[PDB]
């Protein structure tokens, strides 16, 4: 989930936008 | 701001700025 993708590895806009409504 | 390790409030704030009026969901336990 978001922690694995953005906290323990380097985040990206692409992945952040997967969590927008 | 996006292209780094983002944890806790730092991640919430990034989601807030990126997602804007759409809002977002923050689910740290998946």
């Amino acid at each position: 989930g978001i922690v694995e993708q953005c906290c323990t590895s380097i985040c990206s806009l692409y992945q952040l936008e997967n969590y927008c409504n | 701001f996006v292209n780094q390790h983002l944890c806790g409030s730092h991640l919430v704030e990034a989601l807030y700025l990126v997602c804007g009026e759409r809002g977002f969901f923050y689910t740290p336990k998946t």
